[PDB]
RNA sequence: UCCUGGCUGUAAAGGAUGCGGGCUAGGUGUCGGGCGAGCUUCGAGCUCGCCCGGUGCCGGAGGGAAGCCGUUAAGCCCGCCGCC
RNA sequence: CGCUAUUAUUGGGCCUAAAGCGUCCGUAGCCGGGCCCGUAAGUCCCUGGCGAAAUCCCACGGCUCAACCGUGGGGCUUGCUGG
């Protein structure tokens, strides 16, 4: 199978971590990955898509 | 005071790797800085490195993509054969291909994997993994 | 252009904010008073509120929970409730409620909608886990630490917390077709008012 | 300086009271009817000999390295223990 | 037989459990990349039934604890132990009781609720096959003072380490390791807990598609 | 115990924390200098924000046996001396 | 000898457990910003002359096999020296 990846690292999620998965809320056709990590220093994101530029 | 720039560079990168940033400057630029740069964006460690032009040196922008986890200068620079690559990976790097030595030779710097097939030696400067 | 007349937003005092500030909030501040207040802008405010008006509406709404701890956010959130179908915690938030089976009041939404990520910070604490997303109205002294979706408004007053509600059900009923244009959504601002 | 004695053949364990090797030892000298315990440790080193030979002679570089490779090889199909298409590993 | 015992005759709390009873789910692997929560065993016991055999459930330690009184002392008995399936799949777990039976049901069910997918290699200089025997590059751990680093070692090697680093590995399904360690290994919490962890910070390390074929790379069960 | 000219060279002489350089969220106070806005009884005056330098209290990630520290590190790197 | 990272180059510690000289100036020594030109002392590669034999590793052969002895290939001799 595959690994998820975060989107604003690059980095693989663990089998436990505090991660989010959420969809796009601009364009709703990309699933976004936020990582325990960036989601508590408030590491800023970006669709791969649209560049909604998000928190 | 300031006596080597490049494990300044490198340690910065790996801080900067380590809490997630997209791009890091470095200020005091020097063609080793270049050469290094280089190789790690030929070996797929990093992206798009550019140089900047401030009337006393040059800036260096880096661009970070999530591969490096840990990056270091090797000091001493030990000189080493091309029959003793071996020991120096065993105590820098975690499995027998994984993670690059850098090496100064005569012919340029590259990785000890090109200076083995060329069969030469020289100076051990930094390691990526 | 916005959804609401701006003399709508300033009279309800959406664009004020405290004397601290933070890095977090540079994004959104646009000036400094004379006095020590920082004022923020409606723009972003308008963008994203329609952008987390499609997202919840994305979203069925029983698997919806809101919760403001404070006082002037309690009947707001109740309305918003009973016009979503979302639940609405007003009062204390039960610690247990996410963590423990045992207690009565046991669930588990799908997204969370938070009125204050500090005064409410028991409930922030048990959705990050379980692993869902989080939607926060902030101030100009909040953090965004936990925070998946922000919206910068007054995060204190009656009337500002009452309208930005009131946009809020709107936009998600429109997201959702359940009304073919907002002017078909006459419900007054006034009925989600904490009354004296 | 000294000069050299005879040296033992065979290697003995580190602690000697360790229920599972016990366990182990104890059916394999009935089920082949050693006399005591030294035959079993002289196989044993035999084995890891042979072990660390192929594990120093892989991925090493030399004209003596191949030499050595193929003589391990051809050493163990003639002792009857792997055939004649095998590998190092 | 097993399987439509436990799994009706047992009636969820969660949504985890709904969807595993109902079959949304069906295997172990999609429950660990999303941040969900577990609650309940019969999760496991379902997606994993090699958990429940006692071949496969390792009391790792008993000991014994005090608090005084103005009348005397109150004993209590700590029980730690550790369950798995020899695939790639391990969890430890910690009980407390006033009676051995208790804690140890309490700790295996702790255990089961606390599971982590590991990754599996070769890596060793001196194998360099790609048969998922060992760990594919050297990682590090750490709980109070102890501090392990594993590193991968060749076929025929098996376990060069402690008694409870021996039987976690052999639970996580690792049968050639070599390992340094400092601190006090002697407190079995501690050094479990370091071992436990260095093997779920094999999922911290950044690699790139071409190592996983030159290292032999399994997540989780393998063929 | 004070004054004038010398000797002694010791203290929990303690931040019980050697010195230099680079990096890793900040918030709120106060001293000095500077810039910009506003008030002003027009004063070397008052309030607000920003830059540099000092000096405190909190605190996320992280570290640590813990107490605690946490851009004035007891964190990650480049150096030199002293000690166990 | 190892166990012992209780001598720590690899690879230890110094707020409170042993341990920062009371503070500062500076001699030797160690460590030293960026670019260009040259030299080739260190450094790397190649090749010549040396580093006795026995001892160490491997294979084949002779005493029943082996220990032992013989033939050949590598190593060791911490390195020196001519291009
Ligand atoms: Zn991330
Ligand atoms: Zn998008
Ligand atoms: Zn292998």
């Amino acid at each position: 199978f595959e690994v998820p990846v975060c989107t604003s690292c690059g980095k693989e999620i663990t089998p436990r971590e505090h991660a989010t998965h959420f969809v796009c809320p601009n364009c709703g056709e990309a699933i976004i990955w936020r990582c325990e990590s960036c989601r508590v220093l408030s590491v800023p994101y970006k669709c791969p898509k649209c560049g909604w530029e998000g928190p | 005071t300031l006596l080597d720039p490049l494990a300044n560079a490198l340690s910065h990168i790996t801080n900067s790797e380590r809490v997630g940033k997209k791009e890091v400057y470095i200020k005091p630029a020097s063609k080793l800085i270049g050469e290094v740069l280089r190789v790690m964006l030929e070996n797929g460690y990093i992206g798009e490195f550019e140089l900047i032009d401030d009337g006393r040196a040059g800036i260096y922008r880096v661009q970070l993509i999530g591969k490096i986890n840990k990056a270091g200068a090797i000091k001493p620079r030990f000189p080493v054969k091309a029959r003793d690559y071996e020991k120096w990976e065993k105590r820098f790097l975690p499995a027998f291909e994984f993670g690059i030595l850098i090496v100064s030779t005569s012919q340029g710097v590259m990785t000890h994997k090109e200076a083995l097939e060329k069969g030469i030696g020289g100076r051990l400067i930094a390691y990526v993994y | 252009e916005y959804l609401v007349p701006l003399d709508q937003y300033l009279a309800a005092g959406v664009h004020i904010g405290t004397q601290q500030k933070t890095k977090d909030m540079k994004k959104f501040i646009y000036r400094v008073r004379q006095d020590g207040l920082y004022v923020l802008d409606v723009r972003k405010t308008d963008e994203r509120l329609r952008v987390a008006g499609k997202f919840l509406a994305k979203f069925d709404p029983e698997s919806i929970l809101a919760v403001s701890v404070r006082l002037y956010g309690q009947r707001p959130v109740k309305k918003f409730g009973e016009v979503t179908g979302a639940k609405a915690i007003p009062g204390r938030f039960l610690p247990g409620t996410m963590t423990n089976p045992q207690v009565k009041n046991f669930i588990e939404p799908d997204v969370l909608i938070v009125t204050d990520p500090r005064a409410d910070h028991q409930a922030l604490k048990e959705a990050v886990e379980i692993g869902i997303p989080i939607v926060a109205l902030v101030d100009t002294e909040n953090f965004l630490s936990y925070v998946d979706i922000a919206i910068p408004t007054n995060n204190k007053g009656r009337k500002a917390l009452a309208l930005i509600y009131w946009i809020l059900a709107r936009e998600v009923l429109y997201n959702r077709k359940e009304i073919e244009s907002r002017e078909d959504f006459k419900i007054p601002v006034e009925d989600f008012e904490m009354r004296i | 300086g000294d000069p050299k004695r005879q040296r033992k053949k065979y290697e003995t364990p580190s602690h000697p009271w360790i229920k599972e090797r016990l366990d182990r030892e104890r059916v394999l000298k009935r089920n082949y009817a050693l006399k005591n315990k030294k035959e079993l440790w002289r196989h044993e080193t035999q084995l890891k000999e042979f072990r660390r030979r192929a594990r120093r002679l892989l991925a090493a570089r030399g004209k003596q390295a191949e030499i050595e490779r193929q003589q391990l090889l051809q050493r163990l199909y003639r002792l009857g223990l792997l055939p004649a298409d095998a590998v190092l590993d | 037989e097993i399987a439509q015992r436990v799994l009706e005759e047992w009636e969820p709390k969660t949504k985890l459990g709904r969807l595993v009873k109902e079959g949304q789910i069906t295997d172990i692997h999609e429950i660990f990349r999303k941040g969900y929560q577990i609650k309940e065993p019969e999760i496991v016991d379902v997606l994993l039934p090699e958990v429940n055999l006692r071949e496969n459930q390792e009391v790792l330690d008993i000991a014994l604890t005090v608090r005084m009184t103005d009348s005397g002392r109150r004993i209590r008995f700590r029980v730690l132990a550790a369950v798995g399936n020899r695939d790639g799949y391990v969890g430890l777990g910690i009980g407390h009781g006033r009676e051995v039976g208790i804690a140890i049901r309490k700790a295996i069910n702790y255990a089961k609720m606390n599971i982590i997918e590991i990754k599996r290699g070769c890596g060793s200089w001196e194998c360099r096959c790609r048969r998922p025997h060992s760990i594919p590059f050297a990682v590090e751990g750490k709980e109070g003072s102890v501090r392990v680093k594993l590193m991968p070692g060749p076929r025929g090697l098996g376990l060069v380490i402690g008694d409870v680093g021996k039987k976690i590995l052999t639970l996580a399904g690792v049968q050639d390791v070599w390992s340094q360690t400092l601190g006090e290994t002697r407190t079995t919490v501690n050094f479990a807990k370091a071992v436990f962890n260095a093997l779920y910070n094999t999922n911290r390390v950044a690699i790139k598609p071409e190592d996983i074929e030159r290292y032999g790379i399994v997540v989780g069960r393998a063929m």
